[PDB]
């Protein structure tokens, strides 16, 4: 009984995310390069939910251009957003919130009940 | 680097932190040994006061080490205004100077020679002042006396390094900042054999001194305006050596005497030795 390599991935539809491409902001970044990190960050950090024009956070991503803040600081600004609160936390229970924060902030899920506590 | 906000949305004094980055602290998502981006050997972050303790411990627990911390409010301040030093002003001590004119020179000399640094009534030199105003001493010669004086040595030369003392000297005796690593090296060697007096003598004696404010002109700030044979970077170094009006050269302040001009910056303008 034979399986193509990457059969395990294609079942479970983890094919896209299994090995996952990293996006890095680089020095003297171009205008298109930054746009791509933003695009990525909003997809991971936010949930794969839809960010409409109104939703976007102008001030945080302006600082990301001109290197005032790093991407780690960009992520922190995104995470403390009416928008992040409105989705995620305000409707969720603390168990569902903490489990969501693991994932968006770090790809893993929570390893144990202690971590939740 | 520039900081764009003094305070966080929640009230909190931001503080710029500068570290030497380490592979652990940030690394490329690449195969092979982790490397920090070369351009960010010295990384800077602005953190609120609350996260400052945690931020710094983490940096240090990795191989990071902290280059310096500075309040964001002092940072993200205008480069000093050059208004007063763009055109120095200049003082000439005529022969047959009346009482007031001599006084003005004296004041001006103490200002330039000592930096903003204050000279108390007891510190002030009657003898040297005496000589000026019955003739006998040139403004140039008075200036030599001041740099010979202990007052000068105690502030500039006895606290800081000879490396620092040289540029400190340059600025006081010549408006210019130092150009090139060579000047710093020459002065140091002069000092080792000839001693302190000969070094002081070599700035007043130098033709650059003579060409500008040669005799009977109180020294003024030549730097901040374009001078012959001056490296372009020297102009930038003048902004480091001269911080605002009401900023001084002070042994008094914490770790008072340090180097305004980094050694590396000097190397850029010229190397050879
Ligand atoms: C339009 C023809 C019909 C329609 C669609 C519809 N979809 C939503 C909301 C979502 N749709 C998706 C779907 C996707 N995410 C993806 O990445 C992909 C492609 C890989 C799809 C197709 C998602 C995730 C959402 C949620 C968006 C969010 O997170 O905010 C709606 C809106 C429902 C809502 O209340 O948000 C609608 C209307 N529905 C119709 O009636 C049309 C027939
Ligand atoms: C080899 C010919 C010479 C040599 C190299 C050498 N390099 C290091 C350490 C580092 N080298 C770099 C270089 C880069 N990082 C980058 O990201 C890039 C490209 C974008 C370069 C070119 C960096 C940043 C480091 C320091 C941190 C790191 O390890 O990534 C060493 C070791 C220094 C140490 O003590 O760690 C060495 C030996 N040095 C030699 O001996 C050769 C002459
Ligand atoms: C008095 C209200 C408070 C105080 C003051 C204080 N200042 C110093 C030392 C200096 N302060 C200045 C001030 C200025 N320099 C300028 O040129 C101007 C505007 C043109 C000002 C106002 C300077 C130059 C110095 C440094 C030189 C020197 O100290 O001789 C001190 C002395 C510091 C020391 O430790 O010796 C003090 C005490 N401090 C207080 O206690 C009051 C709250």
């Amino acid at each position: 009984e034979a399986t193509p390599d990457a059969a395990a991935q294609t079942k479970l539809g983890i094919t896209a995310v299994a090995p996952d491409q990293a996006v890095e902001l680089r020095p003297n970044f171009g205008e298109a390069e930054v746009q791509a990190v933003i695009r990525a960050a909003y997809k991971q950090i936010f949930g794969n939910t839809y960010i409409l024009e109104a939703d976007r956070v102008v001030i945080a991503e302006s600082l990301l251009r001109n290197g005032s803040i790093s991407v780690r600081e960009f992520v922190r600004l995104l995470a403390k957003s009416d928008l992040y609160r409105d989705r995620f936390f305000r409707t969720a229970s603390n168990n569902r919130f903490i489990e969501l924060n693991f994932k968006h902030f770090l790809g893993r899920a929570p390893y144990s009940q202690a971590e939740i506590g | 680097m520039n900081v764009l906000t003094t305070s966080s949305q929640r009230g909190g004094k931001l503080f710029k932190v500068t570290m030497t980055l380490s592979p652990a602290l940030s690394h490329h998502p690449w195969p092979s040994l982790d490397t920090y981006e070369p351009s960010q050997n010295s990384y800077s972050v602005v953190v609120p006061l609350d996260r400052l303790l945690a931020e710094m411990t983490y940096i240090k627990n990795k191989g990071g080490r902290v280059l310096d911390i500075s309040p964001a409010d002092l940072e993200a301040l205008g480069p000093p205004d050059i208004s007063s030093v763009a055109i120095p002003l200049k003082v000439e001590l005529w022969a047959k100077a009346d009482v007031s004119d001599v006084q003005a020179a004296i004041v001006a000399a103490y200002k330039q020679i000592f930096g903003n640094t204050y000279v108390l009534e007891s510190e002030r030199l009657t003898s040297a002042e005496s000589l000026l105003r019955n003739g006998s001493i040139s403004v140039r010669e008075f200036v030599r006396l001041l740099a010979k004086s202990e007052l000068y040595k105690e502030r500039f030369f006895f606290c800081t390094s000879n490396n620092r003392f040289t540029e400190l000297n340059f600025k006081h005796f010549l408006g210019r900042a130092p150009y090139n690593q060579s000047e710093i090296a020459a002065h140091l060697d002069r000092y080792q054999t000839f001693g302190y007096d000969a070094e002081i003598d070599s700035y007043i004696d130098s033709d650059e001194y003579i060409q500008a404010f040669g005799e009977n002109v109180v020294p003024y700030y030549r730097g901040f305006k374009s001078q012959s044979g001056q490296t372009v970077e020297s102009f930038n170094r003048m902004f480091k050596l001269y911080r605002g009006d009401a900023g001084s050269d002070t042994n008094l302040n914490l770790q008072g005497q340090k180097r305004r001009v980094d050694p590396k910056n000097l190397l850029r303008s010229g190397r050879g030795i």
